[PDB]
């Protein structure tokens, strides 16, 4: 199989649902996690460590930030490399 | 109520009413909790649903004579090439696999947060069969109806197959060629002591 | 030094105060009880930890308790 | 409103923009403790002092003609006997970066042996600080790509960028990256 | 460059084995009896 | 197996009822070390029938005690 | 007062002896000290760690400079299957000439050890070639021990503690741990696999010096990029494969081939590379499961408060459980030995019937010595995992913030659980030690063919279901029309398949009524201990005998005489009660591994058949008949090498007897014996002018418990560790 098109396929796939399917869904399980709290309430460097000092602001109109590109392009990537993987194993010799 | 599943007994306080396909069936008591009945609620006409359109498509492939429907997706192993009502598809499985996950994904995506509804109506009513939204009840009646026949006999065609390994519609034709000679008391697999 | 402690639910029998062989314990007035006294555990430097008095208590659960601390040659029953 | 590293993001709080080149870039906020920060800031500018004497080195041997390559020159024997080299080396870095460290706790700032900060010429402005930085830091991510570009073309900086300009499509990591055994193999 | 000499048991066994001990023990002996001020 | 449960049950049900049959008496203990042998000779026979007599009980409810009527430690 | 212990002030005003002894013993007991805080706690927990760690790398780094100083690895790496390994040198000035004649073997220049720890088919295995590659990896361990205690000491200072919040950070402790600790650690060892030792056992050097000029694939990550993986598994290493040499081998380096390499009897090596390349995508990819500073990610909180049943069966369900895990540290190391305990008995498991390491399965030695090992130190685990849940209940469990959760629930039905694990214990025991008498009276009355026989067909019947083809069952994989058998026909099956009948190895040993009979005292052996750590735990906090037992701690003496005696009630006690049956379980547990594989060794299988179904058996053709060689190491006529392991034999025994002693015989007896030992020495003339500065006292009733139970088990462990090798050496090698 050409590796181009099926990474870049299944990235845009999963990049697509993502932003325009399940981008409703993930935020509101991700609100859930506010219910309980934040982790701690403190000044010192360590505990510093524990907050979001960085606010990844996007220009998207529905916030799909480079964080969310992260995660739904490595499960892209993933899938792209398990199909690749598998259709090599046709036609393998002595494998 | 719909009738009652066991004549003589008491219905469950649980079950409502006016709950359409309501016999009062529920042994184990699992609608107990409201919330669990709801889900369940939607979850059965769901898989009705899906039922009646399995067990139409089984017994479509067979009655035209395009296989039954355990060996269809044979061709993606042994290396041919699909087809549709004998008119030969382009695509291979890999293929297949792209479109129905993304397809489903937005389907069910969309229907997920809608929070439960099960009768939408509108564009999945063209008709306007249900638009009166009183007369409703009939016809909610006859889908779980035959949505409950249908999970039932898809039931039969895998048990059956796993059994004997022939077709429905094979199976009907050897149970009518020898009715007592011919049922599962004879398979040698459904009671092992027969 | 142990720990002894003398709860509300005591009868006043005095059997606790005969018990203890190193005098711990005695007896004081009071009002919570139809003996009108209650056991008091002024002594307990000198007290070894034996729970005899513990044996003697009728109330259940009991009324008197000795909770084994810190060692010592007077706790420790050394006469050397 | 300074330019950030990436569009429409207002910088972390912990960064002011004093230090020069503060871009607002710590997506993992190390730097959060002003006990550190100070730190870090003079680690990020030896390291890229460091870095950019390295590149020019690297670059200036390519250039004049020197052999062997960057990565073979420990192998190559010189007059003074490897074994020998080593304690000249401890001693007299030693002495400098002890002294270094010395100034850096007493001023804070950056300087040579006894002099901190050590501006002989005094070109010293906000201006130079900032230029500083930034050739730093680009000399800093030009030495890991050396240390890259030897390991999968193996050849020297100047001249992969030779190869490259020849023949800018057939040539590009997507060749070195699958054909390791023939460059390799040479 | 690694290799101990041939003589290092006859050395090193005697003192870990007799001579740190008894180190040891009458270093842990005075700490623990040791008073407070 | 079958076997040894129900000499198994018989004994174990016919010594339940003996229990049970003293518990009423004045003076339960010594109903014990000095067993009523009459008594004892008349649940012997009666326990041949135990498997329909036990499972009846179980489903009338009288089998077990109330969790209420049970002492237990604090927790 | 004194100074030592400086954690405690009552230990420090003690006059007598107990202030010495009870100083050691609660040293690490750092919730007791005096002035302690929770920020400390964690910051004196952290140091000791890394304590911890650099004696680990210190003693594997003391492991592999011996070897290479003073081990023949050298010359064993030419002829491993008839070569003895050598662990180290002797230098005993009280030995004689025929005990230094004796110890003098394997070519070495004077009296050596025989290595049993494996570590030489382990390094073997793993690339090493030369006393060189030893030496390196010694002092580059010997380095990391350095680093990783001036680590301890930098976070101990001021500017480098970490605060109380850091150490209850639990979401990113767990992506660090699964992604980086897990996943990339395991990468890593895929590199050193696919570089190094793969090459390495086809007869090619890889070093530090050439490593980068080594291509280890002949297509260089042209198929990894490309997605065509297969390539890599293409020309694996032929059956005729001489280990360590280029005849005969392949190029693949990730391959699923499933058995055993046929000259080395051990797991492939490509097949273990692509193990630890499948796992550690998993576990990377696992390692972004949980909350951060990015905005993405589970908060493990949520999930907890989630799982509550609808139907109320579970109660509150696990509401309440973060806090009551992420606030005691007794209740997380409870769940890391539980964890790691029975990890410890799977490595055991599945080393001495899956060999990894090249020509293991022939050293019968090593391998009897590293199942007994693991599972010794299993038992040990298990034993603290439920003595720090029950130190939990005492100390860190709050009933309110726990009202109506699992963990409360479980404290409402003590009862039940504690009965129903007592009246298993009892039906094991009756119907276990019941069919043993059954057959030992019938062959003593001459009668074996009267005995009580159970074909173990449950057993026999999932070995079916591998493949093992002897019973006949004709199940999944021994069935070759079976879909589970065509499926896998040509990735793992060929290799696995052959293996697992291949009825010399220990894959999957053939198993009779001998096996039934020991694997139900096994059970027995577990439940009972179990019942009585359980009952340690559920009842720490209280009992109808002692409702407040609580109030006195985890480990006090008892409550007294009164209300019938209360000798050994505490949570303490229970613990100290069930190392005994657990001793007892992992004895059972290795005499069946260890004869079942002495006559596997011998060839001669059917008399662990026949001599296993009765306990005359195991007395006399077990323990009485591989005890000839080992109590015959020194005698009136001589010595051999085996005198050491026929000294330590009644060594062990010496120990073992010595534990009663504490253990039968408690304090009041020896508290007045001690004081006619002082009257004594006052009135004695010339000795009086010495004294003592500690009031001698008996030990505490708690103190010898601990006594006895220690030289129980030393005693215990030495003895069937001298027998264990002595038979299994001194009979092959
Ligand atoms: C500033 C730090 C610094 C850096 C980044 C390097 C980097 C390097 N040196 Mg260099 N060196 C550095 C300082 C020094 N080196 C040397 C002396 C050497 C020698 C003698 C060699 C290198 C070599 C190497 C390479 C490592 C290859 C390998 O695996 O061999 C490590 C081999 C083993 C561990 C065995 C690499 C290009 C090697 C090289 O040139 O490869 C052809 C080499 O042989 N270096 C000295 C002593 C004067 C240094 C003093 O600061
Ligand atoms: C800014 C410095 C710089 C420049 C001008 C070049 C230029 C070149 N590189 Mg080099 N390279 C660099 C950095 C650089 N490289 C770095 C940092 C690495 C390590 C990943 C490499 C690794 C590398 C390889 C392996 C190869 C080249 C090659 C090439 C040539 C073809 C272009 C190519 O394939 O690039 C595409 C691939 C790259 C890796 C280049 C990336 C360059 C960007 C600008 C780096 C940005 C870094 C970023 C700011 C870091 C953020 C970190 C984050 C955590 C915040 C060309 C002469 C090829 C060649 O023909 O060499 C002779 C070749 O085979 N480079
Ligand atoms: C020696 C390396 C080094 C160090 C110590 C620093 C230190 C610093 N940088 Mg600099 N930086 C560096 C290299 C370094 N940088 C390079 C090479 C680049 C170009 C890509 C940049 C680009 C950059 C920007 C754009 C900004 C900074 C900023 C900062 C400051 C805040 C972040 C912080 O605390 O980082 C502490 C860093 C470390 C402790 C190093 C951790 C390295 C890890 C372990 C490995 C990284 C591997 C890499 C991704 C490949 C701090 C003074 C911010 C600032 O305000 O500066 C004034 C800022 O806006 N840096
Ligand atoms: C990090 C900086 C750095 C380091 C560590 C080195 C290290 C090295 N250089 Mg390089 N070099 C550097 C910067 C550096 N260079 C710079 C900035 C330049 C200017 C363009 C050069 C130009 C250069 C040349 C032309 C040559 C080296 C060579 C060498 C090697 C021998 C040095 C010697 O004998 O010095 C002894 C001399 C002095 C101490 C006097 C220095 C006077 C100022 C050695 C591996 C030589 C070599 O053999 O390379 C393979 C070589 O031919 N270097
Ligand atoms: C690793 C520990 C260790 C070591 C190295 C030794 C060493 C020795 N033991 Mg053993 N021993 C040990 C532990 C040890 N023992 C233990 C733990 C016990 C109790 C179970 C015993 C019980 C024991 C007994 C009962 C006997 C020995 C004896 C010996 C000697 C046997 C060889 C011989 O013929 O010596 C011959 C000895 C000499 C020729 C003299 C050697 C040097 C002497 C002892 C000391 C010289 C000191 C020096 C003049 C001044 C101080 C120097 C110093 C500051 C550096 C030898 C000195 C035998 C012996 O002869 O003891 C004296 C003996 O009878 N040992
Ligand atoms: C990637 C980052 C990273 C890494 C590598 C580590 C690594 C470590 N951390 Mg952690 N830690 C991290 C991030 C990280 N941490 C972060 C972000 C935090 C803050 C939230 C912490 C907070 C933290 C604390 C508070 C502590 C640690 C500790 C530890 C150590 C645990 C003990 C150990 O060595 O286990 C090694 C374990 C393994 C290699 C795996 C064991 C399990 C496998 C399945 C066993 C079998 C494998 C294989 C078959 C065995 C082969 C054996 C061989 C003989 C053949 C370890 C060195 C503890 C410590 O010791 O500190 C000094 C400790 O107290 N960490
Ligand atoms: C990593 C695991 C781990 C950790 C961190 C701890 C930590 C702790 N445990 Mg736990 N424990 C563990 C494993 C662990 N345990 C295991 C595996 C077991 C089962 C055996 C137990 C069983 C256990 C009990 C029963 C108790 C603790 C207690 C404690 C605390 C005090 C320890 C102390 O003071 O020791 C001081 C150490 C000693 C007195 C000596 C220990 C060595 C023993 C006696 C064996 C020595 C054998 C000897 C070397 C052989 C010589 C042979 C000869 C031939 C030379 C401390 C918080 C105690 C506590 O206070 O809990 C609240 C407590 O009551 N633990
Ligand atoms: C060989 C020694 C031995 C034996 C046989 C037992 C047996 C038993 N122990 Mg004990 N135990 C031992 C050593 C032993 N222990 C030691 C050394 C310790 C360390 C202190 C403990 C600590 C210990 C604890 C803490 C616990 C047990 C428990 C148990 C019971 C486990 C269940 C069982 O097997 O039921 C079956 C019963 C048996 C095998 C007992 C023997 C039955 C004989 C053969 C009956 C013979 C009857 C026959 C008619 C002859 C009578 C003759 C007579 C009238 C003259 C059982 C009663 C547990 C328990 O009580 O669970 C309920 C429990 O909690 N043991
Ligand atoms: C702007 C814009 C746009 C566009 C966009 C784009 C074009 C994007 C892209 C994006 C992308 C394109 C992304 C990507 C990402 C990626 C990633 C994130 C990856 C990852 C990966 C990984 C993680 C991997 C891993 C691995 C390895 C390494 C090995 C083997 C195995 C595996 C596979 C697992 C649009 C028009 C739409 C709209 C408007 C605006
Ligand atoms: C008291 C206490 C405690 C402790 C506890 C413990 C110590 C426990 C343990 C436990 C344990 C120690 C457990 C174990 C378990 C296990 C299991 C549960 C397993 C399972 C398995 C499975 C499920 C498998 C399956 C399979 C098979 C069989 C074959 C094929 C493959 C598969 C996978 C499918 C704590 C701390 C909590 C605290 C509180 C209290
Ligand atoms: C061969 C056939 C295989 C079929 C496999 C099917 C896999 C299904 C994976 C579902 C993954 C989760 O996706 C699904 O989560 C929630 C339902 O659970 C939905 O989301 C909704 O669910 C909640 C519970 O009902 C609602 O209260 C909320 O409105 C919302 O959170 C998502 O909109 C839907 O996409």
């Amino acid at each position: 199989l050409d590796p181009q098109i099926v990474i870049s396929g299944s990235t845009a796939a999963f990049l697509a649902i993502g932003r325009f399917v399940f981008l409703g869904y993930q935020r509101r399980e991700a609100n859930f996690d506010s219910t309980v709290g934040p982790k701690t309430t403190g000044a010192t460097y360590f505990d510093d460590l524990q907050k979001n000092s960085t606010i990844f602001a996007t220009n998207d109109p529905a916030g799909f930030n480079i964080i969310d590109v992260a995660g739904w392009g490595a499960l892209g990537h993933a899938v792209g490399f398990a199909v690749l993987a598998i259709n090599s194993l046709q036609g393998a010799n002595l494998s | 109520k719909a009738g009652n599943w066991l004549p003589g007994s008491d219905a469950p306080a649980w079950l409502p009413d006016d709950l359409p396909g309501n016999y009062g069936f529920d042994p184990l008591s699992l609608g107990k909790e409201p919330a669990s009945l709801k889900r369940f609620t939607e979850s059965e006409v769901i898989h009705g649903r899906w039922a009646m359109l399995g067990v139409a498509g089984s017994l479509a492939v067979e009655l035209l004579g395009y296989g039954n429907w355990y060996d269809a997706p044979l061709w993606a192993v042994n290396g041919g090439k699909a087809t549709w009502f004998g008119i030969e598809v382009p695509f291979d499985l890999n293929a297949l696999l792209a479109f129905e996950f993304v397809a489903m994904a937005a389907a069910e995506g969309q229907r997920g947060d809608a929070g439960g509804v099960v009768y939408p109506g509108g564009a999945f009513d063209p008709l306007g069969f249900a638009k009166d939204s009183s007369k409703s009840g009939e016809l909610k009646l006859k889908e779980i109806k035959n949505g409950r026949l249908a999970m039932v006999a898809f039931l039969g065609f895998v048990a059956q197959h796993a059994a004997t390994g022939k077709g429905p519609i094979a199976a009907l034709g050897e149970h009518l060629a020898n009715p007592w000679g011919a049922n599962f008391a004879t398979n040698g697999i459904s009671v092992p002591f027969f | 030094a142990h720990i002894v402690k003398i709860y509300d639910t005591c009868i006043g029998c005095t059997q606790c105060v005969r018990a203890c062989p190193l005098d711990v314990l005695e007896m004081v007035p009071w009002d919570g009880c139809k003996a009108s006294q209650m056991a008091s555990a002024p002594r307990t430097e000198d007290c070894v930890g034996c729970k005899r008095c513990e044996t003697a208590c009728p109330t259940d659960f009991l009324s008197v308790r000795v909770y084994l601390g810190s060692e010592s040659t007077r706790s420790m029953g050394l006469s050397y | 409103a300074r330019p950030t590293w990436l569009p429409g993001l207002n910088p972390p709080a912990h960064l002011k923009g004093a230090l020069a080149g503060d871009n607002g870039f710590d997506p993992l906020g190390l730097g959060q403790d002003e006990g550190r920060l100070k730190w870090y800031a003079e680690a990020e500018k030896t390291n890229g002092r460091w870095a950019m004497m390295a590149v020019a080195g690297i670059l200036g041997q390519e250039l004049l003609g020197v052999t062997p390559a960057w990565w073979e020159a420990g192998a190559k024997e010189y007059d003074i006997p490897a074994q020998a080299l080593t304690p000249i080396e401890f001693i007299v870095m030693g002495f400098l970066e002890i002294k270094r460290y010395q100034g850096f706790k007493q001023t804070g700032t950056s300087g040579f042996i006894n002099s901190f900060p050590f501006d002989p010429a005094g070109m010293n402005s906000p201006s130079m600080a900032t230029k500083e930085v930034k050739n730093g830091r680009l000399a800093m991510v030009a030495f890991i790509g050396f240390c890259v570009q030897a390991l999968a073309t193996r050849t020297q900086p100047i001249e992969g960028l030779t190869a490259h300009l020849a023949d800018p499509f057939g040539k590009n990591i997507t060749y070195y990256l699958t054909h390791l055994p023939e460059t390799l193999g040479s | 460059p690694f290799v101990p000499p041939s003589w290092a048991p006859s050395v090193f066994v005697p003192l870990t084995g007799l001579v740190l001990p008894a180190i040891a023990m009458a270093t842990l002996f005075v700490y623990i009896e040791k008073e407070a001020p | 197996t079958f076997g040894f449960l129900y000499v198994a049950g018989y004994i174990g049900y016919v010594g339940r009822q003996y229990l049970i049959a003293v518990k009423g008496e004045a003076k339960p203990t010594d109903k014990e070390i000095i067993i009523d042998v009459p008594l004892a000779t008349k649940l012997a026979w009666q326990g041949a029938g135990w498997p329909l007599a036990a499972v009846q009980e179980l489903q009338r409810g009288t089998l077990l005690e109330k969790e209420e009527n049970i002492t237990v430690s604090p927790r | 007062t004194k100074l030592f212990p400086k954690f405690s002030q009552g230990l420090a005003q003690d006059p007598t002896t107990r202030r010495i002894w009870y100083g050691l013993a609660m040293a690490h007991d750092f919730e007791s000290h005096d002035g302690m805080t929770e920020e400390n706690l964690y910051q004196k927990i952290f140091a000791s760690h890394f304590g911890q760690l650099s004696i680990i790398f210190l003693w594997t780094s003391g492991n592999l400079f011996h070897v290479a100083w003073q081990g023949n690895f050298e010359q064993w790496v030419t002829d491993p299957v008839h070569i003895r390994p050598i662990a180290h040198a002797i230098w005993d000035p009280h030995f004689g000439q025929p005990a230094v004649e004796a110890f003098t073997r394997g070519g070495a220049s004077g009296p050596v050890n025989i290595s049993t720890s494996g570590v030489y088919q382990w390094w073997y295995t793993i690339g090493m070639r030369t006393n060189q590659d030893l030496y390196v990896g010694s002092v580059f361990l010997a380095l990391v021990s350095a680093i990783f205690l001036f680590a301890g000491w930098l976070h101990l200072q001021p500017n480098f503690q970490p605060s109380l919040s850091w150490f209850k950070d639990a979401e990113s402790r767990l992506n660090h741990h699964l992604s980086g600790l897990f996943g990339v650690s395991s990468l890593a060892w895929t590199g050193h696999l696919v570089h190094v030792a793969i090459p390495e056992s086809r007869g090619q050097h890889v070093g530090w010096d050439n490593f980068l000029s080594v291509l280890p694939h002949p297509q260089g990550l042209t198929p990894f990029f490309t997605g065509n993986w297969a390539a890599y598994a293409q020309s694996p290493d032929t059956a005729s494969h001489v280990f360590g040499t280029a005849q005969g081998s392949g190029q693949a380096i990730l391959t699923f081939l499933g058995g055993f390499h046929p000259q080395t009897q051990s797991l492939w090596l490509t097949d273990m590379a692509h193990h630890h390349l499948a796992i550690a995508v998993i576990f990377i990819v696992a390692g972004h499961m949980y909350r951060t500073n990015f905005g993405i990610g589970h908060r493990m909180q949520a999930i907890l408060e989630a799982h509550t049943p609808p139907s109320g069966s579970l109660g509150a369900g696990h509401k309440g459980l973060f806090d009551t895990v992420n606030n005691s540290l007794h209740f997380q190391l409870g769940l890391a030995l539980a964890s790691v305990g029975t990890i410890t008995s799977l490595v055991a498991q599945h080393m001495y019937s899956l060999p990894p390491y090249a020509f293991q399965a022939i050293d019968f030695t090593t391998q009897a010595a590293l199942y007994t090992h693991h599972q010794y130190i299993a038992g040990f685990i298990m034993c603290g995992a439920f003595a720090h849940g029950a130190i939990f209940f005492i100390r860190d469990y709050d009933p309110e913030q726990n009202k109506g959760n699992v963990l409360a629930r479980m404290l409402d039905h003590k009862e039940a659980l504690i009965s129903h694990l007592s009246w298993v214990s009892l039906f094991l025991g009756f119907h276990t030690l019941g069919l043993y008498v059954h057959n030992d009276v019938m062959q003593a009355f001459g009668t074996p063919e009267k005995q009580i026989l159970i074909e173990p067909v449950f057993a026999q019947w999932i070995q079916a279901a591998h493949g093992k083809a002897l019973y006949g069952f004709d199940f999944l994989l021994s069935s070759k029309t079976s879909a589970a058998f065509a499926n896998g026909q040509s990735l793992w099956l060929p290799g696995w398949l052959d293996a697992i009948n291949n009825n010399q190895n220990s894959l999957f040993l053939t198993i009779g009524p001998g096996d039934f009979l020991v694997h139900h005292a096994i059970a027995l052996g577990l439940h009972t201990t179990t019942l009585i750590l359980v009952k340690g735990a559920l009842d720490a906090r209280g009992s109808k005998l002692m409702p407040d037992k609580k109030d006195f701690g985890y480990s006090f003496p008892c409550d007294g005489p009164g209300r019938g005696g209360t000798c050994d009630i505490s949570a303490y006690d229970a613990f100290y009660l069930a190392v005994f049956w657990m001793l007892n379980t992992i004895g059972w547990v290795t005499f069946y591994w260890h004869w079942k594989h002495l006559t596997l060794w011998q060839g001669n299988v059917a008399q662990f058949d026949e001599s296993s179904t009765y306990l005359m058996g195991w007395l006399r053709d077990y323990l009485w008949l591989n005890s000839s060689q080992l109590i015959n190491g020194y005698n009136p006529f001589g010595m051999n090498s085996l005198s050491v392991w026929a000294w330590t034999f009644l060594f062990g025994h010496l120990i073992y007897a010595t534990g009663f002693m504490f253990l039968i015989s408690w304090r009041g007896y020896w508290q007045e014996l001690i004081e006619t030992l002082v009257w004594a020495h006052e009135k004695t003339p010339l000795a009086n002018l010495v004294y003592w500065k500690d009031k001698p006292v008996a030990l505490s009733i708690v103190q010898a418990r601990l006594v006895g139970l220690a030289h129980f088990s030393v005693g215990y462990i030495f003895t069937y560790a001298a027998f264990l090798i002595a038979s299994t050496s001194g009979r092959f090698g």
